[PDB]
């Protein structure tokens, strides 16, 4: 009567977090999450066995604590829906895009039936939607530039199009901003993958370098703008227009059921201020 | 059939509501061009303040919609009675929450419900405002501008998307354009702002922009034109946006619908509309 | 012996010209066109039955010579194809839109039978494509802003948005030069709609004329390049950038059979040599 | 199987064309890193500009097309050899003074003749070409954009200085390219096209060398070129919005036995990393 099922995470922040776990392992409003970044399913079988199994488990290298915004959105939706959860952080922590075939990340993971529920900052592509199934957005965010202090209008500038022998810019290696600059123009597609970063949280200390690497930072505008509180000393600021509005959504196995129940929940949660409730609780302002 | 009673509401230049005096007449007032402007009685409450009971005696309503509504009971022939709103707001879809229900307020409930149903009034033309009542070909169109006091580039400047305490930015309360800026999840962070202040009407919009409060307005076109217009202390800034029109409104099916849609569209040629918006509109001091 | 057919013009420098009749009565370097002031068909057709007959009583104000560009460019058509033509001014000259229902002027004339051909400066557009049949364009267009001595940023500059400062303008009544402003952008038609101007000429001499009535202007690229480029001043010019490009063509009744060659023909003389030649032999004097 | 025949032409730093050497041994270059680099013998019009067909000994050529080849022809073990256009003009449509085809001159004549295998050269694929004769998918995009003095400015293609035929602003592009088809076909104003065609040079290379010096004001080609050339000489800056996106591509003849095997390749080495690998080496940043 209980049905299991397995929860793919990255480590994206206020929509997620991480902890160490206490020398006793637990975690308040949070679950023990695993460290698996192997690809196949069969290890991960034996990882959960060893998990639920008597005998001790992997050691503390393979466990850590979590708190955040879609934890424990999950957290309230499975005790409405009567079931548990497990969480452990993907193997590659590159969300997902066409390669070689196959896809990567969350989206070749779920693809290749090693979880069936997938909540993060998803972004929304119609490539991703031909092949996976996406349920109704409970958010909606834009892409920013992050710039250090001491007028970048966003795209249509002639400051950025063309080469202006030493301006240079940098995303995520192949999340939603990638496929949407591909489609848009390409010659950009391989500016950027020149000195394109592997992820987000390590972007920002380039604009700690004194900056010759990176002076540029296009991604999603929650990330940007939690970025933008946390800076104490208040040396940077995103600048430009929005652009390209995108949403999230939490993400399922294609043709999966029980969807229709999923959007309903978070449509009726949205209605009767839990979003609001969860968005004043984790997303912060402060004035910079 | 018949007798219909009408609901209009306070704002310029679309209809004013000045008092009448103790006889119960209401005295000439005189146009531009030589004429005599044409007035109704219209009953009302006084206000929140002053008053018993908010159920004074009858004023005086003239202005712009109030010559529409005439020539509409001319080429109908019907006889009319104006009453005012209960409360003032312009009426947004509200939540009692204690039944779970979806319930309206000012003119739109009091439209649904029944006492009084011809709303002759420059609401707005929206989606879902009106899903389940029919509008008509509106009369004139408008956008969303923003006033300041004596720049704001538009809705894309970010003093506008995050002040921290010295760029307060309001609009009326429970009004369409709260409608709009809320049902938008792209732009859906300066609504929370927006419920820090609201005002009940215009003129407190007029008086707090005016006495060093309110850094920013947001409100209809041609009303926000003909502010800045008469008084000469405020001018507005920033491109349009949200391009709609206004129109008068009847109840789900009202058995009049089709002819009045034919007199707005037949008014809207020959000289009628275009003589209304100049001897109504404008004549600007610049 | 060969088709016998009835033409409607404008007057509209420099595509089309008026030079006063001689005292015979020959038209040099020129055919005769008339202009009774009216859009009755059957008028019309007793006055060209009385011309063309062997005693003619007609008045000499309806004589008028007409001869340019397009004329010229309708005479090779005339050449080529081996018709004849009677060439005749529209009743009121106000090329043509929605009025009461009915069409009006050009369109209207074509659609009530009264002349088989429209050439004539005409930008075709959507509402006049569906009702009758139009050719291959022969010209590209544009719409420019014209403004005296003594500056904008195209059409989405703030003084032309905003109708508090007291400024003017709108463009020639009755044209394609506003039913794409009322009907892409209809909150600026009536402040357009009380200050407009009936012909084209008596708009730039308005704008020309002291006091300052109707400050800047409306209209087509190529009428405005032309009459910028006549005065001796030369202190008018145009500014912005183009928009809504639509293009010229020869006005058709409801697809006749003859729609078919002239374009093939039009096409023809645009790659050979003709529009070259021919554009080049009105668009003179020197710009100071 | 067959001895495939190749047919480039001059255009760097896609390809070079340095002089042979006493013998005829290729002179021993090297990169910065000390990786040696590989020439191959090209039998061309060496004499003078297309007038007499002098002495034809054949030069060294290499770069970046060159490398490409090799990689190509490293498999599917086929041999070839290499050898310059006799006109020396981006294969365009022509008429003569007997005109009844108006076929093809240079590059396109050249292949569409029956003597040439492969065109290894960066031209663009557009539509008519592509009609003609069927091309691969391509290597690399590019937009066209322009470049001036460094003022010891301009935005776009709309910007009014550009727009009417001056006398003080002399511009033109190489004649007999991609952006004389481009801008032919294109309506947009026939008086660009009429301003263009007074001044269109004969190379890609005396062109720049003359805005360098101070004859014409603006070069009108494709990105990549313009700005490696502008680049690498600390006298020319580009300054546009990047109209007209498009991409380069390798042509064969009408389904040759060979086409299927081209796009697998091309596609192999693009997603394998080897475009990286002749990107960073041929095209790098010195000025700044």
């Amino acid at each position: 009567s209980k049905l299991h099922l397995r929860v793919v995470t990255l480590i994206e922040h206020p929509f997620v977090f991480t902890r160490e776990v206490d020398d006793e392992g637990l975690c308040p409003a949070g679950q023990l999450c695993l460290d698996p970044m192997t690809n196949d399913s069969s290890t991960l079988d034996s990882l959960f066995s060893s998990l639920h199994s008597s005998n001790d488990t992997v050691p503390i290298k393979f466990k850590k604590c979590c708190y955040g915004y879609c934890i424990d959105l999950l957290e309230k939706i499975a005790e409405d829906m009567n079931f548990d959860f497990d969480l452990y952080i993907v193997g590659d922590g590159k969300y997902g895009a066409w390669k070689n075939g196959h896809w990567t990340g969350l989206v070749g993971d779920l693809l290749r039936g090693t979880a069936h529920m997938a909540v993060t900052s998803f972004s929304i592509n119609t490539a991703r939607s031909q092949v996976i199934d996406f349920t109704s957005p409970f958010f909606s965010t834009s892409l920013g530039i992050l710039v250090r202090t001491r007028e970048l209008s966003g795209i249509h500038d002639p400051k950025l199009h063309h080469p202006s022998q030493g301006f240079r810019f940098g995303t995520v290696r192949e999340s939603s901003a990638e496929d949407y600059v591909r489609q848009s123009f390409p010659e950009m597609h391989e500016y950027m993958r020149r000195y394109n970063v592997p992820a987000t949280p390590d972007g920002v200390e380039y604009l700690k370098n004194d900056p010759e690497k990176l002076d540029a930072f296009i991604m999603d505008k929650a990330l940007l703008d939690y970025e933008v509180s946390i800076d104490a000393d208040c040396k940077l600021l995103t600048v430009g227009k929005p652009f390209a509005i995108e949403g999230y959504g939490i993400g399922l196995p294609p043709n999966s059921p029980l969807t229709a129940n999923i959007s309903e929940l978070i449509s009726q949660y949205k209605s009767h201020g839990f979003m609001d409730m969860l968005h004043d609780k984790w997303y912060r302002v402060v004035p910079c | 059939s018949t007798r219909l009673k009408i609901v209009t509401i306070h704002q310029e230049p679309f209809v004013y509501v000045k008092p009448t005096m103790s006889d119960g007449t209401c005295k000439e007032e005189f146009t531009v061009n030589g004429d005599p402007v044409k007035k109704v009685i219209c009953t009302g409450p006084n206000d929140t303040s002053p008053g018993s009971p908010r159920h004074t005696v009858p004023q005086c309503c003239y202005g712009f919609c109030i010559d529409l509504l005439i020539k509409l009971a001319r080429t109908m022939n019907f006889t009319y009675e104006v009453h005012l709103v209960a409360d003032g707001k312009f009426g947004t879809q509200e939540r009692v929450n204690n039944s779970n229900k979806k319930e309206w307020n000012g003119m739109m409930g009091e439209l649904l419900s029944g006492q009084a149903d011809m709303i002759v009034a420059p609401l707005t033309i929206n989606n879902e405002r009106a899903q389940y009542i029919e509008f008509s070909k509106p009369f004139k169109y408008q956008g969303l501008t923003i006033l300041v006091k004596k720049r704001i580039t538009g809705i894309n400047d970010p003093r506008l998307r995050n002040p921290s305490d010295k760029f307060i930015y309001a609009t009326v309360k429970q009004s369409s354009v709260d409608i709009y800026f809320r049902r938008q999840v792209e732009l859906s962070t300066m609504y929370r702002h927006m419920e820090k202040h609201n005002y009940e009407s215009a003129a407190e919009a007029i008086q707090a922009v005016r006495d060093n409060k309110l850094h920013a307005f947001i409100w209809d076109s041609a009303v926000l034109e003909f502010e800045a217009s008469q008084k000469c202390d405020l001018v507005t800034t920033g491109e349009l946006f949200f391009r709609s029109g206004f129109g008068i409104g009847m109840r789900k099916d009202s058995p009049w619908k089709q002819n009045v849609s034919l007199s707005i569209l037949k008014s809207h040629e020959n000289g009628f509309m275009e003589d209304l918006d100049k001897t109504w509109v404008r004549y600007q001091e610049c």
